[PDB]
Order: structure tokens, then sequence, then C-alpha cells
């Protein structure tokens, strides 16, 4: 995995790759690494595939029970803390989870929370998580500004995953884009690296290390 | 009188009144009939409704592919006992790769109902059951009572006015026992038997409930338009 | 020290069509360098038009299938004989597998059938419950041999339209049951040639709206 | 989690705590606040194993706040530190101990005196004029041995603290992304925004 | 463990143990809750048969559950402590997991749930206590006032009273309290609360307690002299 | 089964009262009177022994007044055996608090916890309540000198001067008459004895039928001292006030 | 005294029968099922005018496709609703689908008889569980403390139940629209209620396949009350 | 977590036209020490099933008791205990298989390899294997330990697939088994000459043969062999 999400002027961008690995064996190229918890909450996932898949689906159930009981959508903070408290109970047992709970609420505004399987929980504006996080950070940080447009921000998120998909051997397949606004999350399509790479190379003039 | 406070108390004449009061809940329940031949076993159950706007209370429950029962009395107690039978039938399959014998099914129900009649705090089950099945020794029909007494029969009936159907079957014994290789005729005999327990009301399409198990027939329940054939 | 796991070898394969789905698996069962059985089926009809196979450690595999078969049975009892949809079965299986997260079932599980729109569906699992719907999946010992062949022939990967300067991809289309069975047979014969734990026989279970049909084919016994 | 310092001066207690949160070869955050307010006049900084730190800090915070509500009274820094020590002393012989080291800086309103307590994950409590956890102490203790005076003002204490941070930024291998400084005195707890 | 079903149904469909718990509430000292436009006021009676008391250390009638919520009660004093303690623990637990203080509705719902549990648990009797829970939700300026009772039912009130002679003071509040226009200021709300207690209490000396709660954790208890000024003002206007 | 023989100790009457608590209070009303009086510079605890016999060993005896810690003491009214169960629990609770916080337990906290234990017996468990009423006399640095009482209901209240046990009605009237806020310990000692002397069911109040104690700051500079009076010390203080 | 799980000579459980009397004292709740949806309505019954009636929560959401109305000792319903909600969400977690209305009702009814000498007494509250699923469509269930549940085309529970049920008998037909059903609940509620029916002392709700379970606002219900009065005066 | 102490070696078996044959030697080894020589490792259950067990003998004796107890339990409240509701080979196997897998799942296995041979009530041949791991499989020929390596190859020449079963008589099948036992005696260092053999036929029923011996052995060629290479004398 490589997953990122960053806050900016126009809300939150969330981008993930789609590769699953079993060592050096490529297990899948078409895996969904953004779980849609509700119309206003997204959860990225990185690490152990089953742990991530199981516990984030479980998280969605706990968030549903919250709004049934409290007649109000759960806060991003409370949602992230349900998960972090859960993994903390399993600390030492060997769970592997790198999630980023991204969403919007009235009281909080656009919010991102990094949570991982050894109990760390951090609020922040920018995060990159997974085996190829460093590759994504390199492109994202060097081009990031708060005043990015929705169009430019979407592309930067896409381009950052692409960068990591290229260099990281344990990342690739395709890019799944999302945009979180005050009105909720909006899906911005699946982008296969097979076509996206050459499209970006030609149009942008980048990736000069590769034989064109 | 003074000896009916709980199930742990005997009367001076040696009676268990709480068990007898549980037996009384069955007589209040709607009539249901059981009968069998050598090839098939049939359950016929008169379902009861609260009013015209309500649905008709489901009487028949499936336990396994080869076994099931009909109830009369407290329905939740039938659900508890049927669930226990489902587990016991299932235990026999998973562990021994063996379909549970209908006779053992009865023995297990007897022993479960008994424990409730000897201990303080608990209560007897308030329901009677008619278990049918087809196993390695052919077709079977059992009658369960919450006292613990289980009885294997050619035919029987329990519930309100069940004596009418039970007398008919006692007369028809020689006829319906030899209905071999003919499901529809064995059901007809069961539908005619339950009709002897009817007063004022008659058998309608959403009132009647029939179930059958046999040699090359899994336990299946018929309701709604599927029982219109037999009216 | 006692080792609770073993490797019973073999390999399995699931392919989905437009109105059908197949789940194939070889009938060989092994331990180390010995053959235990030349015909030991590991692809099972589980009811509700769902076929299942859990390849890897046979004891765990049989245990899982046995539990899922039982899960289907109790689903009928508890929900008024409702048909278990393939998507619902898949989620149920995840919980069975993840239930033993810290002492796993050493199996790669594949199920096949039809979705609620009547279209062919293949779901595949890792040992601890991770799952994903696909048109195509090979599992087991020879999965590394068969899977890339399926990417090429089922999903037309790396295939472009001739004379288009590698710009237009080969268009995706459903395969006929006849064409799918050809790919299955060739996949297993190829795997039998190069993998020692694969051979003896091939058993395919085909799933259509009409029901579950079987087909058997001989494989090399060396 | 790495650098947490504490300096008790004449009329206040000053806690400095590093802002970096690192995992692997990536600094995930550079603005992290490694403290919790236990009560209006008691502040606890913390450092140690990931997850354990915040989980422990918040657990203590909850307990002290519960006490405050129940008695409508603020517990003394000495009393809070004793409670914290006992919790860590229980922890060390548990199935999975809290691997957290803490500094408790507080102002005792009854004595009108600032107090600084250093407690490690074993439950080892000591009252000090200045304290530190982790590798920081190997530089700051000797530095403070030289430059510290007991009758210093808060402003003098901050300059003394700046001297520590400068030394750590010079000689420490890791980039800890500066520190968040907080002052505890008779008027309560406040944060120095420009450091 | 002691298992006996103490709370059970009777032929007429009543749970007598819950109803007898209400009688204990009816015996208890009066408590009143009145909510204004920007505040809530909790008034409480203190029986004057007890002289030589030490008012410094004697448990106060109004209890803080958190910095923004308060709980007064009528009924068995010993029982009230158990509910208050549980509520205080839950308040800190909520802050710990949700990272946000409890709403008044949530805290009330929890306390009411505890009370209910004791009406169908073996070996226990119901709480002989009814509570008035008042405060302001986090980052909210709308006043909240709730009531609970032994059975477990709870509901919101513009103004409400519980305890002995509560039916008299409820009668007073029903005509004096206007829904369309509640007490605009703190003074108006406190005066109405004291007025309502003066229908029942006896004397306005050390018999009346008043606690004013305002938004953003602004809670203060009035002293004797401060309360006595309201008593002096009301009686002078009464003589007319 | 056993249901037949259950007294149901933790239920409500139709009027909304706890039968067993009410009957436990009726028991306590026959117990020897115990008086507590709180002064500005100390606290007095006085208690009347239950019909003493001449062959009772008086000097090495403890019936009414018990020490919970260095700063807190209690006067008992009711079943002594019951009180000792509660006292040992209170002694332990005080030491747990000291162990935890390295500070002596505040008086109210100790009183609340002991009262919470009594409350429990009235709401659950199916056991009889403790037939005991305490007068707590103690000191801490928050509220200073404090007097509390608790009864079988588990309800506790604070007092300036209070009596428990027998003839509390008569005793409370006399205390309410002569008590004032600027009172000293030596004056409170005299009031305590005068009150017992008039409310007693005995013919005349003597040293052998009394237990007495004070909690002063009479030690050297800013520290509290507990004085459990000896037989001879009670004899002297009884003559000094002019009762015998 | 006597045992909690004791049978009467007539063959009924004393405690279950006594709990049914408690339910008769409760406020009225009516449910009507149609092909266009299921409607649920209740009598709020405020004990005093100072009580803020909008805080009276006698209609409740279990899931998006299942709603619930109650009558009797309404405090007892809290744990029943909690169980139902957990059962619904848990089934969605295990099977990636909505749970059948009947299966949900059955799960709630399994709690009913888990009492004795488990909880100390039966529930003193009856529930009307309304919902929709793909198999059996729009459904209305009546869940009692006896552990029994009946499906109904229409059903009334509470103090005015026998009078309202007789009225529902005549008025209900299989071709009722949703709008017709809404008015019919309001009509029958106004007939059996002590105080005069308005938007503050009565509440409506419905469950449709498209929009799911929705509690109506006081503004929306007020218009349906005004529409109801005009239509009755029109003939 | 166990280690096997007193152990039993190969159990071999095969199907033929009317039933099944199973055999196992009478040795209880204690490592390299051939400690016990009168050990019966074939245990009949009823008149239609024979369970052959290899591996740890203490655990074998535990399993004996379980089967013995299973017959007793089946007879309880069962008028058809010697007829329609008699214990089948498939019932007996599934029971053992359930136990073996449960024990491995608790990390406390029964250190055995088991072959359940028998004939079902409908005349069908039953032959299935289960071991300490709970691994199960069926085949026309089954064998444990060294038998799997040496016996199976020989038995598969007779019955190589399903269609060869009707073509194989009891005379041919038994001869193959007896030959396999000889080969195992030549080559297995933890085997003995003495063995037991059991035939379960659908017509003639259960025939249990005790105190058999490996015979017609070729040892005469040994005298010509000298040294390891160049040695002539
Ligand atoms: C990239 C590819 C890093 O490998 C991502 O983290 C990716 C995320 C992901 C999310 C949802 C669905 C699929 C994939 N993770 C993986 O692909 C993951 C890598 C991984 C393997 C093992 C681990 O040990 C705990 C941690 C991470 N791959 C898997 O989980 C694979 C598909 N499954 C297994 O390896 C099965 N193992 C898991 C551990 O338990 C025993 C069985
Ligand atoms: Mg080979």
């Amino acid at each position: 995995t490589t997953t990122l999400a960053f806050r900016f002027q126009g809300g939150i961008i969330v981008a993930v790759d789609s590769r699953a690995t079993a060592g050096n064996w490529v297990a899948s190229q078409t895996v969904k690494k953004v779980i849609e918890i509700n119309p206003f909450l997204l959860g990225t996932i990185a690490g152990g595939a089953a742990d991530c898949q199981f516990w984030e689906t479980w998280l969605g159930s706990q968030c549903r029970l919250h709004e049934l009981r409290e007649k109000e959508r759960i806060s991003v903070a409370a949602a992230s803390k349900i998960l972090s408290n859960l993994v903390y109970q399993y600390k030492g047992a060997g769970l592997s989870m790198g999630t980023m709970i991204c969403g919007y609420t009235r009281k909080e505004g656009p919010t991102i929370y990094y949570v991982d399987s050894d109990g760390t929980r951090l609020k922040g504006d920018i995060f990159c998580v997974g085996s190829g996080q460093t590759f994504a950070y390199g492109v994202l940080d060097s081009n990031y500004k708060w005043d990015l447009s929705v169009e430019d921000a979407l592309y930067l998120g896409k381009r950052s995953i692409l960068a990591a998909a290229h260099r990281d051997a344990y990342s690739g397949g395709s890019v799944n884009l999302y945009h979180v606004t005050e009105d909720g999350w909006i899906y911005h399509g699946n982008h296969d690296v097979g076509e996206l790479f050459w499209k970006v190379k030609e149009e942008e003039g980048s990736f000069n290390n590769v034989i064109g | 009188n003074n000896y009916d406070g709980d199930t742990v108390t005997f009367s001076p004449t040696g009676r268990l009144f709480q068990v007898e009061y549980a037996l009384e809940a069955i007589k209040q329940g709607s009539v249901t009939v059981g009968l069998r031949s050598n090839t098939h076993a049939v359950l016929v159950a008169l379902k009861r409704n609260a009013d015209e706007l309500s649905s008709y209370q489901k009487k028949i429950i499936k336990c396994d592919e080869h076994m099931g029962l009909s109830l009369a009395g407290l329905a939740p107690d039938a659900r508890v006992l049927s669930n226990y039978l489902r587990q016991q039938c299932n235990y026999s399959s998973l562990v021994f790769n063996r379909k549970l014998a209908v006779e053992r099914a009865g023995h297990l129900l007897c022993d479960k109902a008994q424990k409730n009649t000897q201990s303080y705090g608990g209560r007897p089950y308030g329901v009677g059951l008619l278990i049918i099945g087809y196993d390695k020794s052919g077709a079977h029909l059992l009658e369960f009572q919450p006292s613990g007494n289980v009885t294997e029969l050619y035919g029987t009936a329990i519930g309100a006015r069940s004596q009418g159907a039970k007398t008919y079957l006692e007369r028809t014994l020689d006829t319906f026992i030899k209905i071999d290789g003919n499901p529809d005729e064995l059901i007809k005999a069961g539908v005619e038997a339950i009709s002897q327990s009817l007063r004022d009301e008659s058998l309608t399409v959403d009132n009647l409930s029939i179930a059958i198990v046999g040699k090359d027939t899994p336990f299946t329940i018929y309701d709604g338009e599927a029982v219109a054939k037999y009216i | 020290q006692f080792n609770p796991y073993g490797d019973n070898g073999g390999t399995i394969l699931g392919i989905a069509g437009e109105d059908f789905a197949v789940l194939a698996g070889d009938t060989r069962n092994i331990t180390d360098y010995s053959i235990n059985s030349r015909y030991e089926p590991k692809v099972f009809d589980c009811g509700d038009n769902i076929v299942m196979s859990a390849n890897g450690f046979a004891a765990d595999g049989d245990a899982l299938v046995k539990r899922f078969k039982n899960s289907v049975k109790w689903y009928h009892f508890d929900h008024n004989d409702k048909k278990l949809s393939i998507n619902s079965a898949a989620r149920n299986i995840q919980h069975l597998l993840y239930g033993k997260r810290f002492f796993p079932y050493y199996v790669h599980t594949i199920i096949a059938g039809l979705d609620e729109d009547g279209k062919g569906a293949v779901y595949s699992f890792d040992p601890v419950g991770s799952y994903e719907r696909e048109q195509c999946r090979a599992g087991g010992a020879a999965a590394s041999l068969i899977m890339p062949f399926l990417d090429n022939q089922v999903n037309f990967k790396n295939q472009y339209e001739p004379g288009t300067n590698g710009k237009v991809k080969k268009p995706l289309k459903y395969l006929s049951v006849e064409e799918v069975i050809k790919l299955v047979r060739d996949s297993f014969t190829s795997a039998t040639e190069r993998h020692i734990q694969v051979g003896d026989g091939l058993e395919i279970l085909i799933v259509t709206k009409d029901g579950v049909r079987k087909e058997f084919y001989e494989l090399k016994r060396d | 989690m790495d650098i947490i310092l504490g300096i008790r001066v004449q009329d206040s207690v000053i806690l400095a705590s590093s802002k970096a949160v690192t995992r692997g070869i990536s600094v995930l955050k550079d603005s992290d606040d490694k403290t919790r307010q236990l009560s209006p006049h008691t502040l606890m900084s913390f450092a140690g194993e990931a997850g354990d730190t915040v989980q422990f800090a918040e657990y203590i915070q909850a307990n002290i706040q519960l006490y405050s509500i129940r008695e409508d009274y603020e517990l003394s820094p000495q009393a809070v530190s004793s409670f914290v020590r006992q919790e860590l002393a229980k922890s060390i012989r548990s199935r999975r101990p809290y691997q957290v080291n803490v500094l408790i800086g507080g102002y005792d309103k009854k004595k009108n005196k600032p107090e600084l307590y250093q407690i490690d994950y074993l439950g080892t409590k000591v009252e000090l004029p200045y304290g530190a956890h982790g590798y920081s102490g190997f530089y700051t203790f000797s530095l403070l041995d030289h430059h510290y005076r007991p009758d210093m003002t808060t402003e003098e204490g901050l300059d003394l603290l700046k001297l520590c941070v400068q030394e750590l930024e010079k000689r420490m291998p890791m980039d800890f992304k500066g520190v968040i400084v907080k002052i505890v005195d008779k008027d309560g707890i406040r944060q120095v925004d420009d450091f | 463990g002691y298992d006996r079903a103490l709370s059970i149904f009777s032929p007429d469909g009543h749970i007598f143990q819950v109803e007898y718990a209400l009688e204990a509430v009816k015996r208890g000292t009066c408590a009143v809750g009145v909510k204004g436009k920007n505040c809530v006021v909790l008034g409480c009676e203190r029986r004057s048969t007890l002289k030589l008391q030490d008012t410094r250390i004697t448990p106060s009638k109004v209890s803080k559950i958190d910095s923004h919520v308060v709980l007064s009660f009528s009924g068995l004093n010993a029982d009230s402590r158990i509910l208050i303690e549980k509520a205080r623990v839950e308040a800190q637990s909520h802050r710990l997991t949700l990272e946000d203080p409890v709403t008044v509705e949530y805290l009330t719902r929890y306390v009411a749930g505890v009370q209910q549990r004791y009406t169908q648990s073996g070996g226990v009797r119901p709480f002989g206590v009814s509570t008035l829970i008042a405060g302001f939700d986090p980052r909210d300026d709308e006043p909240k006032l709730y009531q609970t009772e032994p059975s477990g039912i709870y509901s919101s009130w513009s103004a409400q009273t519980i305890g002995r002679n509560s039916k008299t003071v409820r009668e007073f509040l029903e005509k004096n309290y206007d829904r369309k226009e509640p007490p605009a200021t703190v003074e108006e709300c406190v005066k109405l609360t004291v007025r309502s207690l003066l229908e029942v209490v006896q004397t306005g000396a050390k018999n009346i307690e008043i606690t004013v709660v305002k938004p953003d954790s602004d809670i203060v208890a009035l002293s004797s002299e401060e309360i006595n000024q309201y008593v002096t003002q009301i009686e002078q206007e009464k003589q007319e | 089964g056993s249901r037949r023989y259950d007294s149901r100790t933790t239920i409500f009457s139709p009027e909304g009262r706890l039968y067993q608590v009410e009957y436990a209070l009726e028991s306590i009303s026959h117990a020897g009177t115990a008086i507590g009086i709180m002064a500005s510079d100390g606290i007095v605890l006085a208690a009347e022994r239950k019909v003493t016999s001449t062959l009772l060993e008086q000097d090495t005896s403890t019936e009414k007044l018990y020490k919970l810690n260095d700063k807190i003491a209690v006067a008992v009214a009711g079943l002594t055996a019951d009180a000792e169960i509660l006292i040992n629990t209170a002694r332990i609770h005080a030491q747990n608090y000291l162990k935890t916080y390295n500070e002596d337990i505040p008086v109210e906290i100790l009183v609340r916890r002991l009262s919470d234990i009594k409350q429990g017996y009235t709401q659950h468990g199916g056991l009889r309540p403790f037939g005991v009423s305490f007068i707590y006399a103690g000191y801490d640095d928050r509220y200073g000198y404090q007097l509390y009482t608790s009864n079988p209901s588990g309800n506790y209240t604070g007092w300036k001067a209070i009596s428990v046990g027998a003839n509390t009605s008569a005793a409370q009237t006399l205390l309410q008459m002569d008590y004032k806020d600027d009172m000293k310990v030596d004056d409170a000692i005299e009031l305590a004895l005068k009150t017992l002397s008039k409310t007693t069911d005995s013919s005349a109040l003597t040293y052998d039928r009394l237990e007495f104690a004070t909690i002063r700051k009479g030690a050297n500079d800013g520290e509290v001292y507990q004085k459990i009076f000896k037989p001879q010390e009670i004899k002297d203080i009884l003559v000094k006030t002019g009762i015998t | 005294d006597r045992g909690v799980s004791t049978f009467s000579p007539e063959g009924r459980l004393f405690q279950v029968e006594y709990s049914l009397e408690a339910i008769k004292l409760g406020s009225t709740a009516i449910g009507i099922a149609t092909k266009e949806g299921v409607v649920l309505g209740v009598e709020k019954r405020a004990t005093s005018p100072l009580l803020e009636s909008d805080s009276i929560e006698k209609i409740v959401e279990i899931d998006r496709h299942i709603g619930c109305a109650m009558s009797g000792l309404t405090a007892d319903a809290r744990s029943m609703i909690e169980h139902a909600r957990t059962a619904a969400v848990t089934h969605n977690l295990y099977y990636d689908e909505d749970i059948n209305v009947e299966s949900l009702t059955q799960s709630v009814c399994d709690l009913a008889l888990r009492f004795g000498e488990l909880m100390s007494r039966p529930f003193g509250v009856a529930l009307l569980i309304a919902g929709h699923d793909a198999d059996d469509g729009y459904q209305l269930f009546h869940a009692e403390p006896s552990g029994t549940f009946y499906r109904y085309n229409a059903k009334a529970i509470g103090s005015g139940s026998e009078g309202a049920q007789a009225e529902l008998l005549n008025e209900w037909h299989s071709s009722l629209t949703l709008k017709e059903a809404e008015l019919l609940v309001l009509k029958i509620l106004k007939q059996v209620m002590e105080e005069k029916l308005d938007e503050n002392n009565a509440q409506l709700s419905c469950i449709t396949k498209q929009d799911g379970f929705k509690i109506y606002d006081n503004e929306k219900t007020a218009e349906l009350i005004k529409e109801l009065k005009e239509k009755e005066a029109a003939e | 977590t166990q280690q096997p102490i007193v152990t039993g070696t190969s159990v071999i078996s095969m199907k033929y036209d009317n039933g099944v044959i199973i055999a196992a030697d009478n040795l209880g080894s204690y490592g390299s020490l051939l400690r016990f020589n009168g050990v019966e490792r074939l245990i009949p259950v009823g008149d239609n099933t024979v369970v052959g067990i290899s591996g740890d003998i203490s655990d074998m004796q535990h399993i004996e008791r379980l089967l013995k107890d299973l017959v007793t339990e089946n007879a309880y409240d069962n008028p058809l205990a010697d007829a329609e509701e008699a214990l089948e080979p498939s019932y007996i196997f599934e029971y053992l298989a359930t136990v073996m897998y449960q024990r491995r799942s608790k990390m406390n296995p029964l250190w055995n390899a088991i072959i359940v041979a028998g004939v079902q009530s409908n005349g069908d041949q039953f032959l299935r294997y289960v071991n300490l791991l709970g691994v199960t499989y069926s085949s026309p020929t089954l064998a444990t330990g060294f038998g799997a390596h040496m016996a199976n190859p020989l038995l598969r020449k007779v019955v190589d697939r399903e269609s060869d079963i009707p073509k194989t008589t009891v005379q041919v099948a038994e001869e193959a088994i007896v030959n396999a036992m000889r080969v195992l005696y030549y080559r297995d260092a933890r085997s003995s000459r003495n063995f037991s053999l059991a035939i379960i036929d659908k017509n003639t029923g259960l025939t249990f043969k005790k105190n058999l011996q490996v015979e017609n052995m070729k040892w005469d060629f040994a005298k010509d062999i000298k040294g390891y290479g160049t040695q002539k004398i």
C-alpha cells in the first residue's frame, strides 16, 4: 500500500492505490482501499488486508449505531477514537492497520485523523500511510499549498499515488480518487496506472527516467 | 391447592400440579393432527388467528431434512424445544455423519422436559408437540407432553377438541396405515381427520397447514394456495 | 515440537461468465512426496447455487466448508427459508475465517455462483478473511502458474488491438461456457506439467440458473 | 515521543515537550502536544511507547477530573503524583505494562509553592528542581547543574530552557521539531506560543 | 447471589415496589426546576426541624455531575448518592471516548436507564429517588431541564417540581409560567423559583437553597443573604 | 423452595419506607446515649455505657468510643459487634487513601464510603442492615473540625452538636438551648456532661458509666491530638464541673 | 408469596397476564400497513402542560427500513430497542444485507420470556414493529411480552385499543393509499384520545421502500390534521 | 504438545469386489528397542468395521476404549442396535475424525494415523484414513507410515483406479496384502514378522485372522555378497 489524504481550501482530497501483496506475489490489482462509512465519512486502509477490511467495516457498524442512539452523525474525532481504542485492546497481538479517518461535520469542519495498530492517534492536515508513503510525501509536500483549486488538488493526490505506484514495488494497480466537501464525499473515478502513467508522462513531460 | 406453588412440590395423592397446569395450556391450544403409513408421515395443523386483521399462528416447524413437528400451547416453548432438536439433529450429522433417529429425538425431548419438573426456580414447558420423521427404520410419529412422557403412535391429535380427530383415526387405523406410495391420499385422510375436531368454523385456504415427510420426500410445509387442493 | 499445520497441495480455479460461473479443482491429495488419493474432491455444492473450495491444508479446508454448509442451513431456519445471496455468503465466510485470526485456517478459499442480477460471480479469500469479487481467480499451490495466464486470456491483459500502435486495448467481453472450460482444462494440464502437487484428475462444477452440473477430466498421474 | 523537560523556579514550573511524532523513516507530525491538564494547577507531560502514552495520560486525566467533581476540590500536586506513581507501580507487574514516563508540574495553592515530579514507567517518583526523561537528561542535567539557581524568575527560567533546547538541537541525532513550552503558576496553566 | 424478584406485576397491572418508591419521593423535601431564556435555576427545600446543623460540611442538595450539568433530587438521600456517583463516572467516560462532554439529554437518559434496570433486576429494589437534571449542552446556549423517576421514564420540562407538596408548587408554576415568554433574565427566573417555593416552604431563612446554572460551565450557588433579599422583595410586593 | 422463608429485607412499605431500616433505628433508640459537640478549637465525644455492673473491668474496656485513625474517631450507638465490622472497614479505607495519595483521608470521604456500605445493605443482597449509628468526630486541613452522623439507612449529615441513641429528643433540645458558635472545648466538655446528666435513665451519673474523648489542637504548634479519657481522668473532670 | 414463572389453573403465566394489564393502561398506538407503505401513529399523553411534549419519544427508529411504536411501561422498551438496533446492525455486518422484519421481531421476542428465578419480570410494554424487506414487502408486527408476535394489516394497542381495533376492522381494505392510511390513523386516534387531538399531543411516522423510516414533523402532521377535519365536514 | 513413546508401525489396506482387507503387524516399538511383541493394532467394532491404528500405543489404547464405549452408548434405548440402527463404518470414522481434529486444534493431539475399513449396510465398501492432524482422505488403497511408501505402489498395481475394484477378487487382494507385509518386513526397521489380517466381506462378513507370519522369504542370495567393493574373500 500507499494511501494519502490532505486538507486544503476546498475540503479534503483522499487518494489510494489498489494493489494487494503476499510477499513478492501480486495478489490483486483491483482492491478497494477506501471504505465509505457514511455520506460524510471516509476511511483509508493500509496494512494487513483482513484486519483493515474487517475492523473498518466493523467501525461503520459502530458509527451507524451511534446515529441511531444519538439521533446525530458521529464526529470524525469520536469515530477515529472508537477504532483507536479497539486496536489498543489488541496491542501486541499482531494487528496491522494504518488508517486515515477523513470526513466533515458541522462542529469540526473538514478533519483528518491518522490511526494505527500500535495505538497512535493524530489529528493533522497532511498524512501519507503505507509501504510507499515516502514516495507520495516527496511529490505531495513539494507541490502542496493551502490555496490549491479542487481541480489541482485532485490531480496532485492522483499524481502522488502514481509516483509511489511507480517506485514502490508493493504499490500500484490503479488510483481511487475522492473529494470530501461540506456536502459529503464525492467519488472521482478509478484510474488505471497502465494508461495513466503514459498519459501523465506525455502531457506533463515528467518521468524522464523511463524509456519513452 | 397448597401444593401447586412450584414444580418441586408433590401433592398428598402424589401429583405435580404445575406439570398438570402446563398440560392444561395444551388443551387451550389449537388442534393439530398427526398420522403415518409405512412410506410417509403427515402433520395437519389448524392454525389460529387473533382476528380477521391478524395472521394465522404458524404451528409446524422444521427440525431437519427428515424430521419436524407441529405445536399446541405456548409457541415460544415450542421454539425453544424445536431449536434444541435442530441442534441435536445437527450434532448427529456433524459428529457421526448420521441422521438422528426419531426415537432418540423423543428420548432427548423427554429428558429435557424432565429436568424442568424436578428443580426449584424453573417451570415445566407449556406446550405439546407432534414429531414426525423418516429414518432408517421407516416412517415415525411421536407425541410429546411436557410432563416428559413421549409416545410413538400410528396416529394421534392434540389441542382443543382433539378427541374427535383421535376417535376417527382409531376407526380409520386399518385404512390409512396401508396408504403406501401415495402422499395425496394420506394427506386427504389427515385433512378428513382434523375435520372431525371442527365446530362452526371450516377449513379455508389461509387457515389450514399441512406438512409431510417420506421415503423420497424431504420434510416440507404447505401453506396458502398450496393447500387449496385438499379443501 | 508438534506442528498443527500441513500442506495437502493441489490447486483450484474460478471463472465467471455472463449467466454462469465455474469452480474447478484437481482431485489429487498429497503429503510431502507421497500421494494420498488420486480422487479426493475439494469443490463442493453448498446449496443455494453456491459452490465452494478451501484449498491448502485439507483438515482446515474440510472444517471450513463443513461450517459454511452448516451456516447456510441455519440461515434458512432463522430467516424463513430465504436464499443466501453470493455476496452475503462471502461476508459470512469472512467472519468464519477472521474468527480464527490468531490461529488461522491455512486455506485459500474460493466460492462461485450467481449474483442477484443473475450474473456470474466469483469471490476469493485469504486465510484470515480478506475477500474481493473478481471475474477470475486461481488458488492453491499452482496459483502462481495459472493466475497470470487467466489475466491474459480472461481479462485480456497486455493485449492491444492490432495496428492501433498499442493505443486501443482489446475490448473486454464475457466468455461462453465452452470457451471457459477450454481455458480451465488447458490451465490444469499446464499446471500438471510443471507442478508436482498437481495432477491425477480435474473436477469442474458449473453453476447456471438451472442448477449445479459436474464435469470430470483425467490428468497426468506422475 | 522523545524529549520532555521540566524546570521548577521560584514561583512557577515550566514544562518543555518536543513536537515531533515519528514512525519509521517518516515524521508524521511536527506540532504534537505531549501533555494533558490533570487539573487547573497541575500539568503532566509524557513520553514512551506509542499508543500507551496518550492512553495513560487521558486515563489519569479522567480520574483526577472525576475526583475534582466528586469533592469540588483540587487535589495537590503531591497527591496527584502519588496517585500517578501507584498506577505505574501496579502497571509494571501487569500482563502488559504501560511503557510511559511522565513529568508532573504543578502549583500547590495551599503552600504557594511550585512543584516538579519525575516518574518513570516503573513507578519511580522523585521531586526535583529540574527533570528530564530519555536521552535529554544526558545533556540537560549537567547544563542545569551549572546554570540553575533556585531563586530564578519565570523569564530567567525560559532563558535557561532556551539554553537546553539549543544544546539538544546541536548534539541530538534526531530532529525533534522544536518544543511546546507551558508554564504552571498561581494563575494556572498557559502556553508560550512563540518559542 | 440474592436473586429474588422484588419488583413484580400485580393482578391490576401495577408494579407496587416502583409505586412505593414514588411514595418515598413524595415524602422527600421539595425540589423545583425553572428554566429561563438564557438560564436554568434549581430550587430546593431544606426542612427546619434540624437546628444545630453544620451547613459548611452537610451534603448540599444540588450536585454537580460535570462542570456544565447539575442534578438535584427528592427522595431517599442515601440512594441519590449512588445515582450521582454513577452519573459522574459516565460523564468522565463520555469525555474519554467521544472527546466531548455529555449532553443533558444523554446524561438524563443514562441516569434514567440505571433507575429502570433496578425495576427489573433480581435481588434489588428500585431507587426511591426522582431527579431534576439541568444544564447546557457543549457549545450551546439553549437551556435544558429534564426529570427522571424510579420507573425509569424521563422527559423534558419548561418548569417542573418534585417531592413533598410538589402538586401545590406545580399548580403555581402552571399558571405563572408562560411558554411564549419565559423569564428573560437571571433575576426574573430566580424570583419565580423562590416565589414557587414560598408557596410551600414555611420561612425564607435557611430553608431555601438556590443554584443558578448558565451557559459554558457557569454554575454558582447563592448564599443566605442573596436569597433572603428575594424573600424580602416578594413579601413586600405581596402585601397589596 | 427457600422463597417461603425469605423475610425480604430490602423492600418498600406501601407508605414508601424501608421496614428494616426503620426497625434498626428503633433498636438504636434503646442504646446508650452518645453525644458529639464541635467547638471552634476542638471536638468533644461523650457516651454513656449501657447499665454497668460493679464487676465490669472499666479501665481496659472499649464499648462506645473507637479510633479510626490519628485524626478521626467515632462514637457508637447500637450493636457493638456490627459497629466493629464497619470500624475495621473504615480503618482500612483510611489507610488505602493514605497509601494512594500520601495524605490523611478527608473526614467526609471516609464518612461517605462507610455510609455507602450501609446503603448497599438496604437496596440489595437480601441481608439485614447494620444496627448501628455513628457520630464521626475528626479533623482535616480543608474544613477543619467536623462532626457527622450516619444511620442504618446510609444517610449522613453534618452537625455542630448532635446526639444518637436513647433520649435524643430530650438531648437535642438541651444542646439547642445552651450551644453557641464561639464556644471553647472546655465549655463543650461541660455541656456534653450536663446533657448526659439530665437525659440519663440512671439515678446519678458516675465515672464508671462513661466514655469520654476530645480532639484538640492542644498539642505543640499546628497539630491534632486525640485524647481517650482514662477512668481517673473522667473522675476528675466530673468533679471539676461539679456533677459529683 | 409465589413463583415468578408460575402457571395458573387455566394454563397461563400469571406474570405475563398481569403485564398485559399494564399495557392496557398505556397510551394508544396505532399501525396500518399498505402496499405504498406502513404508517405508525401514537398518543403522546403529557401528564402536565409544563412538560415539553416534543421530548416524548414513543416512536423509534430501529434501522432505516424498520420502525417501532410502543405502549405501556415505556421505560422497559429502552433495552428492547437497544437489542433490536444491535440485532439489525449485527446482521448487516455478518451478511452484508438488510435484515428481514420478521427475523428482527423474532429476535426481540426471544428476550420476552427470558425472565425468572435473566431479568426478574416480563416487560410491561407492547411494541408495534413496522418495516419493509424485498421478500415479504411492507409488514406490521405486534410484539407482546408473552414472546408471541402476530403480523397485522392494521393494529391498535393501548388504552383505546379494543375501540380502535373495531374501527380498523371496518375501514381497512387491501387497496389503501398511504395518504388515506395517514388520515385513518389520525381519525381513529382523535376518536379514542381523552384530550383533543393536535400536532403537539399526537405523532405520526411512516416507512417506505424509497425514503425509509421517517418520523413526521409537527408542521407536516398539522396539515394532515387540517386536511382530515375538512374531509369529514365535506359529507 | 506430545512426543510418541511406545509406537506401532504401518497399517495397510485395500478394496476388492465384495469388500475390504486391512492388516497390521503385532509390534510395539520403544524407539529402536522392539519392546512388545503381542500387540493387536486391528480393533473390530461390531461385525462390519475394523479400525487399524498406527503411532502412539497409549493413545491407541485410549481410542480402543472410546470405540468400546461407543458400542455401549449406541445400544442404549435402541431396539435396532443389532439391525437398522447398528454402528456403520462411516459413523465410526466421522466420530474419530471429529476427535482427531478437535485434539490437534487444542494443541494436544492423539499421536496416531488411523484407517477405518468396513462395509456399509447397503453393501458399499468403506475405506478412509485420518491422522493426528485431522487430515482425512479415501482411496482404493490406503496405508500409514512406511506402508504409504512401499505398500501402496504394490497395491495400486492391482487396483489402480475405481473401475479395477469389481475386477479384483478376495484371493488376489489378500495375496497382494500378504506380499506387501513381507516387503515391509524386509525394509522397515521397526516392523515384525508376526501380524494380524482382517477381511470384511459383504457376503461372508468379518473374518479376523491372528498370528500370521511372513513366509517364502528370499535370503539365499546373501551368501554370494562379499565386502562393499573390491573385497573378494
Ligand atoms: C500494501 C500492498 C502493502 O503490502 C497495502 O498495505 C495492502 C493494503 C490492502 C488493503 C485492503 C485489501 C488488500 C490490501 N496490504 C496488503 O496487501 C497486505 C500486506 C500485508 C501482508 C501481511 C501482513 O502481516 C500482518 C501485513 C501486511 N497483504 C495481505 O494481507 C495478504 C493479501 N494476505 C496475507 O498475507 C494473509 N496473511 C495475513 C497475515 O496473517 C496470515 C495470513
Ligand atoms: Mg510421480
